[PDB]
RNA sequence: UGGUUCGUGGAGCCAUGGGGGAAUCUGGGCGGACCACCGCCUAAGGCUAAGUACUCCGGGUGACCGAUAGCGCACCAGUAC
RNA sequence: GAGCUAGCCCUGGCCAGGGUGAAGCUGGGGUGAGACCCAGUGGAGGCCCGAACCGGUGGGGGAUGCAAACCCCUCGGAUGA
RNA sequence: GCAGUGAACAGGCUCUGGCGACUGUUUACCAAAAACACAGCUCUCUGCGAACUCGUAAGAGGAGGUAUAGGGAGCGACGCUUGCCCGGUGCCGGAAGGUCAAGGGGAGGGGUGCAAGCCCCGAACCGAAGCCCCGGUGAACGGCGGCCGUAACUAUAACGGUCCUAAGGUAGCGAAAUUCCUUGUCGGGUAAGUUCCGACCUGCACGAAAAGCGUAACGACCGGAGCGCUGUCUCGGCGAGGGACCCGGUGAAAUUGAACUGGCCGUGAAGAUGCGGCCUACCCGUGGCAGGACGAAAAGACCCCGUGGAGCUUUACUGCAGCC
RNA sequence: UGAAAUACCACCCUGGCGCGGCUGGGGGCCUAACCCUCGGAUGGGGGGACAGCGCUUGGCGGGCAGUUUGACUGGGGCGGU
RNA sequence: CGAUGUCGGCUCGUCGCAUCCUGGGGCUGAAGAAGGUCCCAAGGGUUGGGCUGUUCGCCCAUUAAAGCGGCACGCGAGCUG
RNA sequence: CCGAGGGUAGGGCCCGUGACUGGGGCGAAGUCGUAACAAGGUAGCUGUACCGGAAGGUGCGGCUGGAU
RNA sequence: GCCCGGAUAGCUCAGGGUAGAGCAGGGGAUUGAAAAUCCCCGUGUCCUUGGUUCGAUUCCGAGUCCGGGCACCA
RNA sequence: GCCCGGAUAGCUCAGGGUAGAGCAGGGGAUUGAAAAUCCCCGUGUCCUUGGUUCGAUUCCGAGUCCGGGCACCA
RNA sequence: AAAAUUCUAA
């Protein structure tokens, strides 16, 4: 267990809820340019619903327009009804092996929900980064009633902690203020 | 029937006092009254030895005969039942044709001007008083000779009663108000029927003045003092007792058997109390 | 339990709150648990001078003070306050 | 030492004025009878306003004071624990 | 007539939370409160020469009362309610048993004496309370969990596997008089709101009589907002009187090593009128201001030290009253 | 045929009683000690050899009392020693 | 330690320059305007408000600009508290 | 004098909207168990009260639209 | 940081030369199929070291890591 | 360091002539199952050692461990 | 007078 080991597993175990971050910050409609929004999404590969990622390349070549880049042609059109699903409002071309998607300048109406989504998957990180730094606390009443040590000492480990836990925390404030800017740019 | 009121006064919403309505003298015997000492507590050495005890309206004590067995087979008339300011039950006013004139606790029922007489003969009647062994099994009876000439002792409140639950010997079996089974002696009287004022039990009073009234001062809880004055004291901000929870002299309170237990009065108790 | 030098010590003696409880000289206590031998002494009623102790008082006397000393008070002080 | 202070006991005493208008009583209505409603009356209460009186909220002053806890402005209770 | 309670005496108000029901009570002399008290609800002890309190006792108080009464404890109008855990502790009940003191009992040894005897020691066994043991007991003390994994799609887990517990927090409430991270996040109000109100639940560490959540009314209590009005402010001015100032009279105080007591850069026990170098500076007052004299005042009250002291606690130790 | 012979005696063992002797425990009743009570008292009634009190035993025993509650230490504590 | 009164604010300032504006410059990936960076420069200046005890910092509306630091975290025998 | 209207103050109704929330509907190859229809394997339904992950269980009383 | 335990297969455990149990896992059966049941089958330097005995999971020393108890903060 | 005790199979147990008792285990009857019921049987220096009586788990002597009991601790 | 659950489709 000891000091060195618990910080290790900390800012280990820390850093999973941050990239968990970074994750639902790009499979948003962001500035729209990103490409694991699309990344991710139902469809239907062969009766069964499957996560595009074993199907197809997603990647952004200019900012303002997206490519899907498929090798599955007869899964492009199980693609295209699936991006045709309820939510985007995109009207995307299709085969040539291709599969376009052009990006509207997003609408104050879902600008308006855009920076409220950020902000909320922001708090949540945080929320995750806070609640892991309790459990590391906890983990330390044991590890130092446990170890027999120094008063001065657990006190210190506490401070450590809390410079541990703000560093994650200043982070994940600038990874959705970034993200931000980007959907009010 | 005790009396309710409206709430014009925030202590007046739930307040009650008694319907008073058994009550025909609304002064006392002037020949049976005479001062009542008032101790606030204290014995005769001035040290308070029941705390909180004081300060309410004055008292004239009303004398009382306990002891009917004092005139046998004279009957007496009920003159009139009034106020005592010094127990729960009414009282009456019993003019003896022998001419004299008595005070008792007033059974329920009993009515203004009715006859009741004592001796063994007595009739098995509302106010009339007989040694227990001439009072039938299972009458409900009030104001109990303990030892016999040792006057009335038990069931001399509001309602309070005995019942006799059976003979034996030179003793019969009484079930007193709290459940206990005694055996008392034959040959102690008591007055056949319960105490009236049935309603005194609910009796509401109101706000914290009527406590006063009654001779009695606020009680101030063990938590509220120091460890120098209670053992429940100290404690930053409010505390739990922290201990069995004890009187101020420091003994148990929740539970605390406290009888003598080689008390020879022992013998005679067939049965503990109720509940 | 106290007392004695004796703090429970091998703890006698002297004393005595509780229980038990005799005998009349061939009776009784003691001599440091106890036993015996050898001795000493006569408990359970009382009184008794002197030699001893103190100094309100009175006298005598100081390698005692000499008014911030010597008694708190040399003086109208246990007063004034 | 309880001639301060605390409680209790005994015996007396004090509380301008004004506002509110309980139960009860009577009459009217009401019903089988009531419940009830209403009208007048009445005058209850740790009710209201507010002097004495008892307090002592906020503010200023006072700080070798007028004062070893005071003064001014403001405020709380004021028939009752 | 500017103006009529023409002068004097005589509420600013509304909206919105927290705490406590309320009128009261309190730290005489820094705290008036949310604190204590309060009706009211619960547990409990007490059959009377009551329990309890004061006292060595006598004797009182309880009460010239009597279980609708009296004491002790907690909670605190009222509204709706108050869950599980009795393994420990406490209490209550338990004519079995285990242990257990004095005493009894004297198997059996010892001292001594020729001896009759005198003296001590002493096993099994009988033998109370207490304890152990057996139950009951929460408005008695008290306590009310962890980890593995899990659904067409993610995080999520109603389910579920499992470890520990005496048993794992029900209702209700929750960034609160409690929330460390914290100015948490969203909503309101504001031009802008670490406070305030409305929400969420990640309750560091709410929770059901040390009550839980609400509630009309009440409050010189503690927050936030708005109207009215203003010298609170921009930002200050002027005027009044009592002082302060001058004259006459009377005349204190703390403090005081001595004084012929400048500024600066250094130095010095590390913050110099007083030591070095330099600059500045004629003798003596009065009215004014406080930066210095580590100014005054109080043998620091914080911090430590002392085989100092005192109040308080308890399953520290040893006793003592009390009770058995 | 028995390891141990049976008939009458004799001292003893495993027990069971029958009384006698000394002990110990229960239960019940009694009254006169002792307690309470009865305006009446050298008495009546109630309790009753229990309760109460004295000596002695063991216990429960912050209700109260006397005390203890170590040092080192880059202040003390806490960790360490 | 026979006492050097400790956070913040108000009042009054005064100094440093590692300069926020302002005045003078070199270079510039300096067209111009407007910026970046370094150099010289302490004469003057450096707003009002919401929040919270706060310094700080966030936010509002401005401006040439809203500089950073010292003086016992300047300043309580000057005030607040 | 009255008077359109203006302004101050306090009320009533209606509509739009609001962080958050409470259930309701339509979906379907799920997770969970399996209550009702056979006596559905505990006869069902029912008003109520309490509790329970969920359908439901249970107490009291009722109904036959309950079987032998 | 000292006193009671613990370790023994994949997990959980009970036991002076010997080898067990329950069910995770893989099968077989009862069912028209999947359920929960019914039977088998694997699985162990019996934690490292060292000393007793003819031989030790079994006795003991030394630990290691764990349930901790008490004492420490108090 | 006194006292009171027990060692009887895989676990737990009652018992001068003598060797038992229960569920666990093995077989078997019934069971589609869980069981439950039912019939058959073991698993013994009756702790060591030693001593009595004709011999003895049975009485005693002395030992080893565990269990409880007690008082004490310069 | 009963120990035993569940069932992708034109
Ligand atoms: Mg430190
Ligand atoms: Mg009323
Ligand atoms: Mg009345
Ligand atoms: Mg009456
Ligand atoms: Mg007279
Ligand atoms: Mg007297
Ligand atoms: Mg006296
Ligand atoms: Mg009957
Ligand atoms: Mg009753
Ligand atoms: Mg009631
Ligand atoms: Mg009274
Ligand atoms: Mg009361
Ligand atoms: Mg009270
Ligand atoms: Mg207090
Ligand atoms: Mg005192
Ligand atoms: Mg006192
Ligand atoms: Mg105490
Ligand atoms: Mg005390
Ligand atoms: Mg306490
Ligand atoms: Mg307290
Ligand atoms: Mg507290
Ligand atoms: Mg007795
Ligand atoms: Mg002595
Ligand atoms: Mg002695
Ligand atoms: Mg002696
Ligand atoms: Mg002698
Ligand atoms: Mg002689
Ligand atoms: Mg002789
Ligand atoms: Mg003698
Ligand atoms: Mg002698
Ligand atoms: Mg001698
Ligand atoms: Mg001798
Ligand atoms: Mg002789
Ligand atoms: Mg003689
Ligand atoms: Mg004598
Ligand atoms: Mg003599
Ligand atoms: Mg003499
Ligand atoms: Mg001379
Ligand atoms: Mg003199
Ligand atoms: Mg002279
Ligand atoms: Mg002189
Ligand atoms: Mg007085
Ligand atoms: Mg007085
Ligand atoms: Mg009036
Ligand atoms: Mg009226
Ligand atoms: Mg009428
Ligand atoms: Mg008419
Ligand atoms: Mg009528
Ligand atoms: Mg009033
Ligand atoms: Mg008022
Ligand atoms: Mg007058
Ligand atoms: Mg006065
Ligand atoms: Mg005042
Ligand atoms: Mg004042
Ligand atoms: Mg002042
Ligand atoms: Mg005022
Ligand atoms: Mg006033
Ligand atoms: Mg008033
Ligand atoms: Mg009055
Ligand atoms: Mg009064
Ligand atoms: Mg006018
Ligand atoms: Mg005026
Ligand atoms: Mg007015
Ligand atoms: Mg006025
Ligand atoms: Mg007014
Ligand atoms: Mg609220
Ligand atoms: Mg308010
Ligand atoms: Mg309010
Ligand atoms: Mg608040
Ligand atoms: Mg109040
Ligand atoms: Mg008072
Ligand atoms: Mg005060
Ligand atoms: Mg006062
Ligand atoms: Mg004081
Ligand atoms: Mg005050
Ligand atoms: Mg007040
Ligand atoms: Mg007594
Ligand atoms: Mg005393
Ligand atoms: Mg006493
Ligand atoms: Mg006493
Ligand atoms: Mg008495
Ligand atoms: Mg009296
Ligand atoms: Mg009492
Ligand atoms: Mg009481
Ligand atoms: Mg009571
Ligand atoms: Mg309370
Ligand atoms: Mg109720
Ligand atoms: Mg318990
Ligand atoms: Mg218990
Ligand atoms: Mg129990
Ligand atoms: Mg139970
Ligand atoms: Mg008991
Ligand atoms: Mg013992
Ligand atoms: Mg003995
Ligand atoms: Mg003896
Ligand atoms: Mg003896
Ligand atoms: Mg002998
Ligand atoms: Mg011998
Ligand atoms: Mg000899
Ligand atoms: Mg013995
Ligand atoms: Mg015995
Ligand atoms: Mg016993
Ligand atoms: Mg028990
Ligand atoms: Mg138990
Ligand atoms: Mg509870
Ligand atoms: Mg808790
Ligand atoms: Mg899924
Ligand atoms: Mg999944
Ligand atoms: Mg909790
Ligand atoms: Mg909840
Ligand atoms: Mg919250
Ligand atoms: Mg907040
Ligand atoms: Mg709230
Ligand atoms: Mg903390
Ligand atoms: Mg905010
Ligand atoms: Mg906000
Ligand atoms: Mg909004
Ligand atoms: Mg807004
Ligand atoms: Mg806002
Ligand atoms: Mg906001
Ligand atoms: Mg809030
Ligand atoms: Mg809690
Ligand atoms: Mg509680
Ligand atoms: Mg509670
Ligand atoms: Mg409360
Ligand atoms: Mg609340
Ligand atoms: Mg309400
Ligand atoms: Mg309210
Ligand atoms: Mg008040
Ligand atoms: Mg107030
Ligand atoms: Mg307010
Ligand atoms: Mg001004
Ligand atoms: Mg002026
Ligand atoms: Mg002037
Ligand atoms: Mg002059
Ligand atoms: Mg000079
Ligand atoms: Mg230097
Ligand atoms: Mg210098
Ligand atoms: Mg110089
Ligand atoms: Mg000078
Ligand atoms: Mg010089
Ligand atoms: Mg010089
Ligand atoms: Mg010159
Ligand atoms: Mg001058
Ligand atoms: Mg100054
Ligand atoms: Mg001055
Ligand atoms: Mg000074
Ligand atoms: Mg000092
Ligand atoms: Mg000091
Ligand atoms: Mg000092
Ligand atoms: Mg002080
Ligand atoms: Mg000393
Ligand atoms: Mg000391
Ligand atoms: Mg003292
Ligand atoms: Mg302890
Ligand atoms: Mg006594
Ligand atoms: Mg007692
Ligand atoms: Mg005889
Ligand atoms: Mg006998
Ligand atoms: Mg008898
Ligand atoms: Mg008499
Ligand atoms: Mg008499
Ligand atoms: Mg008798
Ligand atoms: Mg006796
Ligand atoms: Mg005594
Ligand atoms: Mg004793
Ligand atoms: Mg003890
Ligand atoms: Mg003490
Ligand atoms: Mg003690
Ligand atoms: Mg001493
Ligand atoms: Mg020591
Ligand atoms: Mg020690
Ligand atoms: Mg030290
Ligand atoms: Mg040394
Ligand atoms: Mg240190
Ligand atoms: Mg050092
Ligand atoms: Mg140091
Ligand atoms: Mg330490
Ligand atoms: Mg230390
Ligand atoms: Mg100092
Ligand atoms: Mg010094
Ligand atoms: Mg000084
Ligand atoms: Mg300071
Ligand atoms: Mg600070
Ligand atoms: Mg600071
Ligand atoms: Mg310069
Ligand atoms: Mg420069
Ligand atoms: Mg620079
Ligand atoms: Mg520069
Ligand atoms: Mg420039
Ligand atoms: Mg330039
Ligand atoms: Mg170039
Ligand atoms: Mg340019
Ligand atoms: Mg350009
Ligand atoms: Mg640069
Ligand atoms: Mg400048
Ligand atoms: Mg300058
Ligand atoms: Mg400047
Ligand atoms: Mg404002
Ligand atoms: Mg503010
Ligand atoms: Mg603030
Ligand atoms: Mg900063
Ligand atoms: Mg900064
Ligand atoms: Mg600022
Ligand atoms: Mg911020
Ligand atoms: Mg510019
Ligand atoms: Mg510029
Ligand atoms: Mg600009
Ligand atoms: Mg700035
Ligand atoms: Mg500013
Ligand atoms: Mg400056
Ligand atoms: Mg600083
Ligand atoms: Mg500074
Ligand atoms: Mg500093
Ligand atoms: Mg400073
Ligand atoms: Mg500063
Ligand atoms: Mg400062
Ligand atoms: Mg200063
Ligand atoms: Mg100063
Ligand atoms: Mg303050
Ligand atoms: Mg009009
Ligand atoms: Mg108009
Ligand atoms: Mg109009
Ligand atoms: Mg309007
Ligand atoms: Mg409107
Ligand atoms: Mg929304
Ligand atoms: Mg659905
Ligand atoms: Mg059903
Ligand atoms: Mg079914
Ligand atoms: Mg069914
Ligand atoms: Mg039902
Ligand atoms: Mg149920
Ligand atoms: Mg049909
Ligand atoms: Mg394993
Ligand atoms: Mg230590
Ligand atoms: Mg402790
Ligand atoms: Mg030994
Ligand atoms: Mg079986
Ligand atoms: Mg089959
Ligand atoms: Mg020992
Ligand atoms: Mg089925
Ligand atoms: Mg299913």
């Amino acid at each position: 267990m000891t000091l060195k080991e618990l910080y290790a597993e900390t800012r280990s175990h820390m850093q999973k809820s941050l990239e968990v971050l970074e994750h639902n910050l790009a499979g948003l409609r962001t500035g729209r340019a990103n490409p694991a929004l699309l990344l991710h999404l139902k469809v239907e590969y062969y009766g069964a619903h499957v996560p595009l990622n074993q199907i197809a390349t997603v990647t952004a070549p200019d900012p303002r327009t997206l490519v899907v880049q498929s090798w599955d042609q007869n899964a492009l059109k199980a693609i295209e009804k699936a991006i045709r699903d309820s939510d985007l409002g995109l009207n995307p071309s299709n085969k040539g092996d291709a599969l376009y998607i052009n990006i509207p300048p997003l609408t104050e109406e879902r600008r308006k929900d855009l920076v409220r989504a950020v902000r909320q998957y922001a708090e949540e990180g945080r929320v995750a980064i806070r609640n892991i730094r309790r459990e590391a606390l906890d983990k330390l009443k044991k590890l130092a009633k446990e170890l027999h040590l120094s008063e001065d000492e657990t006190k210190r480990a506490e401070a450590e902690i809390q410079k541990i836990t703000d560093e994650f925390i200043a982070k994940a404030d600038q990874l959705a203020e970034k993200k931000e800017q980007e959907i009010l740019g | 029937a005790v009396k309710k009121f409206k709430p014009y006064t925030p202590s007046r919403r739930f307040m009650t006092v008694a319907d008073f309505s058994e009550i025909t003298k609304t002064e006392p015997e002037k020949s049976l009254v005479k001062p009542l000492k008032k101790t606030g507590g204290r014995n005769n050495q001035g040290r308070i030895t029941v705390r909180f005890r004081g300060g309410g309206h004055k008292r004239l004590y009303r004398i009382i005969d306990f002891k009917r067995w004092d005139k046998v087979g004279i009957p007496a008339k009920v003159a009139a039942i009034e106020y005592d300011p010094n127990r729960s039950a009414r009282i009456a006013l019993l003019h003896y044709v022998d001419g004299e004139k008595r005070y008792i606790i007033a059974p329920d029922g009993l009515q203004v001007g009715q006859q009741v007489v004592a001796g063994p003969d007595a009739p098995i009647q509302v106010g009339n008083a007989l040694p227990l062994r001439f009072i039938p099994v299972g009458t409900v009876v009030h104001a109990v000779e303990l030892e016999p000439k040792k006057g009335a002792k038990l069931a001399r409140a509001a309602g309070t009663s005995a019942q006799i639950q059976g003979r034996e010997g030179d003793y019969v079996i009484l079930r007193l108000p709290s459940g206990e089974l005694r055996k008392v002696h034959g040959e102690c009287y008591a007055t056949v029927g319960a105490v009236g004022n049935a309603d005194h039990k609910n009796i509401v009073l109101g706000k914290a003045g009527r406590s006063r009234w009654l001779g009695r001062r606020p009680h101030v809880r063990g938590a509220a003092m120091n460890p120098v004055d209670h053992p429940h004291g100290g404690g930053e901000g409010r505390a739990p007792r922290g201990r069995p929870p004890a009187s101020p002299w420091g003994w148990q309170t929740k539970g605390l058997k406290t009888r003598k237990r080689r008390k020879p009065s022992s013998r005679f108790i067939i049965a503990r109390r109720k509940k």
